[PDB]
């Protein structure tokens, strides 16, 4: 996170760190106690698939104070129209080994109903971002955890406020800043985009990707997490498969 | 209805035939009898962060 400031302790208790082989891998969002979504390019280049592990309740990266819980990813489902090393359909559904234990520290971001994602939270001008990412282009990344605000953009205002650029479709949305000043980097990829409404946060979108970190004249770009509601909500009615990697139909 | 103001709900919203209107609740929320607002079930419920609501 560029421009962000210091996540307080147990004020994002829905962050999840992915690692492999312990190195920091991507961000993502607990759903429920068993499933956490992040996003799909985050495992492009894994190999180690029994080697994924999901800690929630983190804050500090160069402290254990207790409060974190570890568990090995058992699953991960991506979209069959996501292509690896492309942009579109950016988000994968992770089925933990064992549930997480609710704390104070480790609570699940309300999954939206896809009309009020649609008619009522899409509407929200800003949400939150956050991760442990670099805190600069070309910059170290974070030790503990960051947030942004950051505004949400009409998709023609995207296209019309911007300077081989990849194409924005139905399936993302941008929100952030031109200045250069702040923004979501890769190594947020996975992490949330919440939405506040009358109380209570929801997801409604995916760090994704970008042209470059807090570079001028460009937004971030989320996934629209909306448009996988019915996705996401059927596969989590259904029975574990064999198998870390599930490439699932979409729609 | 539900396409504006959210059709007064906290939560979800359900359109029916008519001008009726049903607000429900995420999974850990009930619906009070005002039948728009939304009370946690659970002790952690989903997209509350409780340092903040025990302050
Ligand atoms: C959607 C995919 C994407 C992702 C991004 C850039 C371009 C593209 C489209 C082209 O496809 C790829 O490059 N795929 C790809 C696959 C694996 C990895 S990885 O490193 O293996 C993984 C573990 C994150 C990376 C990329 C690393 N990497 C550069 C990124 O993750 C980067 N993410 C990002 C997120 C938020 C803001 C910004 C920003 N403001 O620039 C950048
Ligand atoms: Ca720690």
């Amino acid at each position: 996170i560029v421009g962000g400031k210091v996540c307080p302790k147990g004020e994002c208790p829905w962050q999840v760190l992915l690692l492999v082989n312990g190195a920091q891998l991507c961000g993502g969002t607990l759903i429920n106690t068993i499933w956490v979504v992040s996003a799909a390019h985050c495992f492009d280049k894994i190999k180690n698939w029994r080697n994924l592990i999901a800690v929630l309740g983190e804050h500090d990266l160069s402290e254990h104070d207790g409060d974190e819980q570890s568990r090995r990813v058992a699953q991960v489902i991506i979209p069959s129209t996501y292509v690896p090393g492309t942009t579109n359909h950016d988000i994968a559904l992770l089925r933990l080994h064992q549930p997480v234990v609710l704390t104070d520290h480790v609570v699940p971001l309300c999954l939206p109903e896809r009309t009020f994602s649609e008619r009522t939270l899409a509407f929200v001008r800003f949400s939150l971002v956050s991760g442990w990412g670099q805190l600069l282009d070309r910059g170290a990344t974070a030790l503990e955890l960051m947030v942004l605000n950051v505004p949400r953009l009409m998709t023609q205002d995207c296209l019309q406020q911007s300077r081989d650029s990849p194409n924005i479709t139905e399936y993302m949305f941008c929100a952030g800043y031109s200045d250069g000043s702040k923004d979501s980097c890769k190594g947020d990829s996975g992490g949330p985009h919440a939405t506040h409404y009358r109380g209570t946060w929801y997801l409604t979108g995916i760090v994704s990707w970008g042209q470059g970190c807090a570079t001028v004249g460009h937004f971030g770009v989320y996934t629209r997490v909306s448009q996988y509601i019915e996705w996401l909500q059927k596969l989590m009615r259904s029975e574990p498969r064999p198998g870390v990697l599930l490439r699932a139909p979409f729609p | 209805i539900c396409v504006n103001e959210n059709g007064g709900c906290e939560q979800y919203c359900s359109d029916h035939t008519g001008t009726k209107r049903s607000c429900r609740c995420h999974e850990g929320y009930s619906l009070l009898a005002d039948g728009v607002s939304c009370t946690p079930t659970v002790e952690y419920p989903c997209g509350k962060i409780p340092i903040l609501e025990k302050r």
